[PDB]
């Protein structure tokens, strides 16, 4: 079977920088070659077919190049939307071939997270578990260190946190540390905070609550 | 309009077959040149080809997943059938359809994928189906409020606000596969503070796999 | 713009990025040319035998004419020998007188003759030469002021009276682009044609249609395109083994109103740069399937024309952009480089080289050219011609001078006889 | 006489109506064409390094030898003074002659200074004038004289030695006709190529045989038709699809009766036309049944195996024919037949048609553009005039002058007649 | 050298004993010619409208554009008597030099208007005539020296600036040898392509590339051989039937490298003696099993072309020593001779002929030549041409005669009158 490689693997780049992917074939596939992008939740979306054809839709920022084994795609000024996993694919023999992927993320200027927190809803605790939930509002960079104190005690197998993907306008992300406990240990304490860390934040921000 | 939608079970038992439907329009696969493949991808990994059929009743496979394949069309009811015998769980994957044509200019003849179905996610497990538990995250100078969705299986599910009134500011968290064995998301909202006794928010769950449908007041 | 992708999979090149156009009509045009004839100055010349004028026109109507058919005592004492004295005296004045006579008689004969020299004998001849000058001249002027008049009836001579392509005798530029701006096509054809005038002039013919003495009459026959721009490419093929097989469909092809064109003699094809011309008299039709014969020969969507063979086989096809090498067998091939550099050596298998970067191919002993031989420069020098006239001029100041020295002296001679008079009456 | 059938059936055009002429041989004639030398002649011309005559041959010799490589005291007192004047008179009539005398001596010196000048200074460029004209003229006369003899040198030269078609300066009207009359064929072949010379010539070679300065020889080599006058036809097609599969019959070209079988000519260049007649080479032609022709009518006909093209997708495209076009319009694709007058008169559907010349100008299929017809165009006129000769006698005053040289001898007549009375008055 | 040997048992002939030249390569030369000038000479010539050294230059200017375009008291009374008589004499002498004078005067006038005709009338005609001849010999001197640059113009304004083959106006022969010699190739291909001149430039181009006023220049494109001297032959092919067959694999085949190339194309091979000369450009590669098509149709080695028919028929086909017939059916065929007419009659089947014995062959109505027919010799005769100049000579030493004659008259007459002033000085017994 025929191969696909790209290169890079992962990417970071300011809005309007020229971003320049590169797709290369195990044997020679002429122009048989296409680049699809596709965003995060959705499917995949032809941007060039035949190597250098530009579909109808697609901005002109992106154009393709090459023939034979190495390929290019290119963004003349990448932007916000650009977020999203770039495939390459040939279809010059039997089994069609995609690349292994290009993630593009979007790097912008430092911004602090907003946090919030909550305490578990009644009708929750009725049922005898207890979920406490952080929430680290639209920051950059993704990295971002979240720890939870009950009564002022470092936790640790019991909470787990998901991150959105970045977003298509302020590039942003946002994350959500979900501390489970049961009703039992969730009583017989009385300060839950959400203590975190960032490179926005001077001092480390803890937000909490008291039970009752 | 050229659309494609692929329908199927959401949750298979390992051992036994999956079968999926590609209902389209805008084309018709009596035209020649018009083709449809198959296209799945694992959580977070590649695409692969699967299968692709054509005008004249032209089949191909992959070739290492060829023997547990079988494509079908019926045209006059406008659906592609992908068969896929013996499930595993490594066979868990978001399984797309997509309308392939030629491109025919200078002595070219490549094929490609102008025209994705929005894609149906296929999981593959021993475990049931659960219905979630929705649970609201009260507020407290714009604060922030949501609505927990805890303990459901399988993928996927979602959640709007107002009936899909309410947009802007809205987060949706990708689902945390729980020690429990069963996942978890939590959809928050960011408004002004001034509206939190003026207007009403409501998050709508669905979970399509058990239909469970929930609506949550938060105050 | 023109580029070449090589297929190993059926061991064929592909020559995109050419633009179309497609004859699939005629234009014809009827053009007429008026002689300027020659009326002939009767007249004696140099030599009685040489008739140019007309043995130039007889020449001239003979063309014509075989083109029409392909269709005190001591003191008196004194006083005496005084009176005898210059008696003797005026007697030799008399001869004197007669001498002068003679003298001038003489000259005045020989005056005449020499006039009569002038008018008899001189002044003819350079009459005669003067007749035969202006019959040259005549002449040469027949021959530059329908130069473009006898180039045709000598074209049409040579052809039987059908030449290609159309020559710029026949049809000067400015006329051909007069007449391309006349046919019913789209103002990018007529740029396309305006700027592509040589490959228009090779796809057209000139056909004798009236000769006559005084005129002469042609239909010019210019080529129609029924579309242009439209992606054309040309395909090699070589052989390719493992038994061997080879695609047959070599050729231009061109994308034709949804199908596609297929020009298989190579004669009816021509290319300028990214420009082709190709003649739809005799092409074919396919459907855009026959493309993928370019990646897989067992393509399942149109059966490929291949050729086998159940034997090794090796040769060489030059491309436009390189060269295809069929390299099977116990043969050895090896590429090299325009200094003859080898930077290649084949194994079995079918490969591709750029003329970029190799020069020449050698298949077995048999040695393949990818690019053209730059060779000697030669020079032929010329050198001004020179045309010498050396104008005749006579002394006159000089000679009126003397012409007015001779009646000073008739005048004083007249004088002196009016002194003579004088003393006498 | 000549007519089109179309046949939808195996969407395809015949051309019916026309008579052979197959060349199956050669006839070879040896032309010899002798030179009209120039002798040069010798004398001083008007320019010493202007040798026409010489540099003419030179030029001609050359491209030969280029070709040569391709292969009463009162009354005494008073009668006293009488004397005395009379003395002096005589010495001023004297000086008077004197000075006539050299007045004539300068004449004399002038009029020999006149005649010397014609005969040193003018007469000899007169003669090196007459020299150049007769130069010139014969260099004009050789070009005129060997005329054919030239062309034939240029012919050869810019071919190489071999010409196609023979040139009316290769051979004659008269002279191929001659040739014609003298060929081993019936009176009617004769007859057919003597009407159709052009076609004839065309069909002919010219081979540089022997080339030496004064003498130039070559064969020229005729074709020879070995049947004539039987039927002719040349077939046209078109894809034909179903409405799916298309196909297409491959067998294009010329077809001519030949002894009970059928005659192929596939290439173009084979066969000339000239109105209803067909002049075709049997050197590369192939010989088929006369179960072919039933190709045109039935292509699944069990006489003859049809030689087609396949496809497996619709096609569509339009070939013209002699009298008209075929139009193979299928798919999506659209057609449509117009014409000069009324524009789009036609749309066609799925299926193959045949369009007639008589009423359709132009064939539309998809974006590409037919012409069914020759446009007509734009007529262009070069004008010339008259090229004209001014040539103007010199003329000399003989009559005037003689009468004035007629009354210069008349007043030397007077001149000794005056003196004749003085001697007499004298004693003679 | 040149044999044929044909094969019943597939009814074809094939033509043994040739050796190749397959172009592979092209050799190209930059030519550049110059103009050899002419400077129109300003002055007047015999017809003054007429200007044939400018309008000789004009013609060629354009012939440039347009290719430009395309990229005792008895004693006293009887002393008396004497005197009056002597006054009378002298009076007649005096009216006599009168005459003369006059006469003189008339006569010196004419002389001044013959030398007024000499150098007014004469004398400029004669110079216009001078011009014009100047002119004249100027022009045909321009169409002498530039012959070679005026043959390429012509031969690029007939052809639209690219022709073949290449003429000897274009390359001279010692210009073509000069050229072979540079080629990279063996001294046997040099050798090779010196002989065969002809047929090199029939396979040479001529590709016009810049034309300026005074100077002209072209590539010539000659042809490169990558290979020699290998064996070819020609194949001919004919029906052949018991349902028919025919072989459709006419044309020239030649050894390249360890294969048979083949040539399907007449129009690609030159042929001159036992030498070929073919372009691979348009060729197909085949093994050397071909050549056991030859022999057997259905030989399991190589699957031979052939063209089928499911009905009898004849035709004839002239090979190059000979001629192949295909006589089945009810149709009758004949070889004949120009000498014994009919001496072969065929029956069913394939048979061949030799040009040596057999001249014409008859299939059915349609008669094929074996041979060329000689024909009728042409004579096209030419005269000598003659150049007539006769001189125009002047009775020279004669006049200067008359004019000594009339000099000794004159001096004469000045010794009549110093004579005649000598009886005046003196006088005594
Ligand atoms: C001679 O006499 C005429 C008339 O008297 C006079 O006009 C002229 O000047 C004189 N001289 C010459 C040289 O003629
Ligand atoms: C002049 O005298 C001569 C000799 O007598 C005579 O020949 C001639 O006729 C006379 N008249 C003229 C005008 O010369
Ligand atoms: C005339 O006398 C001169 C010298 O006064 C002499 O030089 C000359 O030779 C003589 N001419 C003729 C023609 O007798």
């Amino acid at each position: 079977d025929i191969q696909m490689t790209q290169s890079p693997s992962s990417l970071s780049a300011s809005v309007g920088d020229r971003v320049t992917i590169t797709c290369r074939a195990s044997q020679s596939i002429s122009s048989y070659l296409n680049w699809y992008q596709q965003k995060p939740g959705k499917a995949p979306k032809l941007l060039i077919y035949a190597a250098s054809s530009l579909q109808s839709g697609v901005p002109s920022r992106f154009s393709g190049s090459g023939s034979g084994t190495d390929f290019t795609l290119t963004i003349s000024s990448l932007q916000p939307e650009d977020f999203a996993t770039y495939y390459c694919q040939q279809s010059y023999s039997t089994p069609y071939t995609f690349g292994g992927g290009t993630k593009v993320e979007i790097k912008r200027t430092v911004a602090a997270p907003s946090v919030f927190i909550f305490p578990p809803s009644d009708e929750q605790l009725k049922s005898g578990t207890a979920s406490v939930v952080c929430l680290l509002n639209n920051f950059y960079p993704r990295e971002a260190k979240v720890q939870w104190k009950v009564d002022n005690a470092l936790q640790s197998g019991n909470s787990q946190e998901s991150v959105t993907e970045q977003d298509s306008k302020d590039s942003t992300y946002s994350l959500s540390s979900t501390l489970t406990l049961s009703k039992a240990d969730y009583e017989k304490h009385k300060v839950y905070a959400c203590e975190v860390t960032h490179q926005g934040l001077s001092s480390p921000v803890t937000k909490s609550f008291n039970r009752g | 309009q050229v659309t494609l939608r692929e329908s199927g079970p959401a949750l298979v038992k390992p051992t036994q077959t999956l079968t999926l439907t590609c209902t389209f329009s805008g084309f018709s696969l009596s035209t020649s040149g018009m083709c449809v493949s198959w296209i799945r991808q694992p959580p977070g990994k590649a695409l692969e080809w699967l299968a692709r059929i054509d005008w004249d009743d032209d089949k191909y496979y992959s070739t290492s997943l060829k023997t547990r394949l079988t494509i079908s069309k019926d045209t006059s009811k406008n659906q592609v059938v992908l068969t896929m015998t013996n499930m595993d769980p490594v066979d868990t994957a978001t399984y797309y359809c997509a309308r392939a044509t030629n491109y025919d200019s200078s002595g070219y003849y490549s094929l490609y994928f102008d025209y994705w179905g929005q894609g149906t996610l296929v999981t593959v497990s021993s475990a049931s189906t659960k219905g979630p538990s929705v649970f609201p995250l009260a507020p407290s100078g714009t604060a922030a409020l949501g609505c927990l969705v805890k303990d459901y299986f399988p993928e996927p599910v979602t959640v709007s606000w107002n009936s899909g009134a309410l947009t802007s500011g809205v987060h949706t968290f990708p689902a945390v596969l729980q020690s429990s064995g069963l996942y978890s998301l939590s959809s928050v909202v960011t408004v002004p503070s001034s509206s939190l006794g003026t207007q009403t928010y409501i998050c709508n769950v669905n979970h399509k796999p058990s239909n469970t449908k929930v609506d949550k007041k938060v105050e | 713009n023109i580029t070449e992708e090589f297929y190993q999979s059926t061991c064929s090149a592909v020559s995109k990025g050419y633009l179309s156009a497609l004859r699939t009509g005629w234009y014809t045009s009827v053009i007429t040319i008026e002689l300027s004839n020659i009326k002939e100055n009767k007249c004696n010349g140099t030599d009685a035998k040489v008739k140019l004028i007309k043995q130039e026109l007889d020449k001239y109507k003979n063309a014509v004419t075989e083109l029409q058919l392909l269709m005190a005592v001591s003191k008196v004492l004194h006083l005496e020998g005084e009176v005898n004295k210059i008696k003797s005296a005026l007697l030799s004045t008399n001869k004197a007188v007669v001498s002068l006579s003679n003298g001038v008689s003489v000259l005045t004969s020989k005056v005449l003759d020499l006039k009569n020299y002038i008018d008899k004998q001189l002044l003819p001849i350079v009459n005669k030469q003067s007749c035969s000058i202006s019959n040259i001249e005549t002449v040469i002027e027949f021959q530059q002021k329908n130069n473009r008049l006898l180039e045709i009836t000598r074209e049409f001579s040579v052809n039987a009276g059908v030449t290609t392509p159309v020559s710029t005798y026949m049809l000067t530029n400015s006329e051909l682009l007069s007449l391309i701006n006349d046919m019913p096509i789209t103002n990018d054809q007529k740029k396309l044609m305006s700027n592509n005038v040589q490959i228009v002039r090779q796809q057209s013919y000139s056909i004798m249609s009236i000769i006559k003495e005084e005129v002469l009459a042609y239909v010019v026959q210019l080529p129609l395109y029924g579309v242009i721009d439209t992606p054309c490419w040309k395909l090699h093929t070589s052989p390719l083994c493992t038994i061997c097989l080879t695609r047959t469909d070599r050729g231009w092809y061109c994308d034709n109103a949804g199908s596609v064109s297929f020009f298989p003699q190579a004669e009816t094809c021509k290319v300028q740069s990214n420009r082709v011309f190709c003649d739809t008299m005799n092409s074919l039709t396919l459907p855009s399937e026959v493309n993928l014969c370019n990646v897989d020969i067992f393509n399942p969507k149109y059966d490929c024309k291949i050729m086998t063979s159940k034997t090794d086989v090796s040769s060489s096809v030059i491309t436009s952009l390189g060269a295809i090498v069929s390299c099977y067998g116990k043969t050895k091939c090896t590429a090299s480089n325009k200094n003859r550099g080898i930077i290649k050596t084949f194994s079995n298998g079918c490969d591709y080289v750029s003329n970029k970067g190799v020069d020449t191919v050698s298949v077995g002993n048999t040695l393949y050219y990818v690019n053209k031989q730059e060779g000697k420069s030669l020079y032929v020098k010329g050198e001004p011609i020179i045309n010498f006239y050396d104008p005749l001029v006579f002394p006159s100041d000089e000679f009126d001078a003397s012409i007015s020295q001779v009646n000073e002296k008739i005048n004083q001679s007249l004088a002196f006889i009016r002194k003579s008079d004088e003393l006498l009456g």
